[PDB]
């Protein structure tokens, strides 16, 4: 106790890590001309237990399967997920661990498997999570081909949920908003089809207002469906008073455990680290247009 | 001192659950059972 | 190039690995799972007060008690499931343990675990309704040119966003269906009070 030190990570550089290398992988994506990754909430979650895990525990498949289980995971699934080792006679600090994330983004663009999973242009999804410990580090990507995919979760109004998604499939559009009970599987809580939806077949975006109140927000999924053809659906169109939603026509698409996207933390620190960015490269540009000018 | 009345403290309590545990085991038995009838007598002389 | 098609069905298939491991692993890592909620919704008192309500209606001290000793156990703790609720409940583990003459001293802990579980999903649904109450008539005073009959009316933006705080998370997707199940008469407005009603109800 009295040698060895404690070394807590705060959940603003976790967030700045995870966002980070998933930025670093839109990055690479961009430079091959490939699609930017977006944060799926299921694999980012997944992801950030599955390093928290893996830095105290080796892979586990049929462990990692059933954290999928519990989660309600859906839709295939690759991962990659790697764990080093400190030096053994090297100062550990945090911009050094930060540093040492980013050259394990570089790894992962300089291995072939992960690398693949994460470029993979038939998946759309991805979500990471890291995690370490005074001796190792891991860094886990979860990522999956899906049609929906979460761009915005909001709370602006206190009692007014907004979930912004992008669908990347043009012949599903969101129809079906609807969830059951984690805990009670059978347990069809809540949902909703076209007449609360706001769907905008041109981006397939989609956004919703409607009602539920302090009702069970710790665990539980989130539950998009999609329909064939958006144009059939009838996206915030007036059901007939003997008219009533069918989710038996509507495709479950995207199991995401519920959780503000961004989180006003994450957004708030994503905004941060980019005004800093932007702040940095002024400062950079500056120097650089006076250098030029002598 | 504080230290040790805490742990009495602590040690109060689970005195009282180990009661609860002997209520546990002292539910069981009310009836059961059959005639532990024939041959104990195994007693050896060497006493310790 | 002409941007010829096309609307393409990426269908998600739930390929996503099922547990690998065989059955009888999956069946004990779920017991363990279901064990792990009972050992905080119960107090080591209740723990090992179960037993000193188990035992004796086990006379024979197999450690399986059949339905009538189940119920029994449960009216000693005070704690009443519904005849039929109750029955299943028993039958289930009766079959899962098909060497147990009954359900065993675990299966009538998961037995109350159920029971108080369900309790207390109830009485966390119930606080909410505290809350909910709370702000309503808070925004309620608010605008004083709003009659009070409003208190219990709340808004459809009044209503949504409630779903990402407590309990185990009813997303936005969970904040959709008890919209059309209870008819916003044409008003967006539906009373918290008649979802305390439904939801105690369910």
């Amino acid at each position: 106790s009295e040698i060895s030190g404690n070394y807590e990570a705060d959940d603003e550089t976790l967030r700045k890590i995870r966002r980070d290398l998933l930025d670093n992988i839109n990055l690479e994506r961009r430079h091959r001309d490939l699609q930017p990754v977006y944060i799926d909430l299921t694999t980012n979650n997944i992801s950030q237990y599955y390093s928290e895990y893996l830095v105290n525990n080796e892979h586990n498949q049929d462990f990692y399967e059933n954290a999928k289980v519990r989660y309600n995971n859906l839709g295939e699934c690759e991962l990659c997920h790697i764990t080093a080792k400190f030096e053994p006679d090297a100062d550990i600090t945090k911009e050094y661990i930060y540093d040492y994330f980013m050259e394990i983004g570089y790894l992962f663009l300089e291995s072939e498997e992960e690398k693949r999973i994460i470029l993979n242009p038939a998946n759309n999804h991805i979500g990471i999570g890291v995690f370490f410990d005074e001796i190792q580090i891991v860094v886990v990507l979860i990522l999956s081909e899906k049609v929906l995919c979460i761009q915005k979760i909001s709370q602006p109004e206190q009692n007014k949920i907004e979930i912004r998604g992008k669908m990347l499939d043009e012949n599903f559009g969101i129809y079906a908003i609807r969830i059951m009970n984690v805990d009670d599987q059978k347990k069809d809580i809540k949902g909703v089809g076209p007449e609360f939806i706001e769907y905008t077949r041109s981006t397939q975006e989609w956004m919703a207002s409607f009602e539920l109140e302090l009702y069970n927000q710790d665990r539980m999924a989130i539950e998009y469906y999609t329909r064939v053809s958006p144009d059939s659906i009838p996206y915030k169109k007036k059901q007939s008073k003997n008219e009533k939603l069918t989710y038996k026509h509507l495709q479950l698409r995207l199991r995401t455990p519920f959780q503000i996207y961004p989180d006003p933390k994450y957004a708030a620190e994503d905004e941060k680290e980019r005004i800093r960015k932007e702040q940095e490269i002024l400062a950079h540009e500056e120097q650089e247009r006076k250098e030029r000018e002598e | 001192e504080e230290e040790f009345r805490l742990k009495k403290e602590q040690w109060e309590i689970q005195e009282r659950r180990k009661k609860e545990a002997a209520r546990c085991i002292l539910h069981f038995l009310m009836a059961r059972k059959e005639k532990s009838k024939k041959k104990k007598k195994k007693k050896g002389k060497k006493k310790k | 190039m002409d941007n010829t098609g096309k609307l393409e069905k990426q269908l998600v298939t739930l390929n996503d690995g099922l547990p690998k491991k065989p059955a009888k692993e999956i069946i004990e890592e779920l017991k363990h799972h279901l064990y792990q909620d009972f050992q905080k919704f119960f107090s080591e008192e209740k723990k090992q007060q179960y037993q000193n309500n188990f035992a004796l209606f086990d006379r024979d001290n197999d450690k399986y008690i059949n339905l009538s000793e189940l119920k029994e156990l449960l009216t000693s703790v005070n704690i009443t499931f519904p005849d039929d609720e109750l029955e299943e409940l028993y039958n289930e583990f009766c079959l899962t343990s098909p060497e147990a003459d009954g359900i065993n001293e675990d299966a009538v802990f998961i037995i109350v675990s159920k029971k108080i579980r369900d309790n207390d999903k109830d009485e966390q649904l119930t606080q909410a309704f505290k809350l909910v109450e709370k702000a309503v008539n808070d925004e309620l005073a608010k605008t004083p040119n709003e009659t009070k009959e409003q208190e219990g009316y709340i808004r459809v933006e009044q209503f949504k966003e409630l779903l990402m705080t407590l309990g185990n998370r009813w997303s936005e997707e969970q904040a959709n269906e008890f919209l059309k199940d209870i008819n916003p008469k044409s008003d967006e407005r539906i009373n918290y009070l008649d979802v305390v009603k439904k939801l105690m109800k369910r």
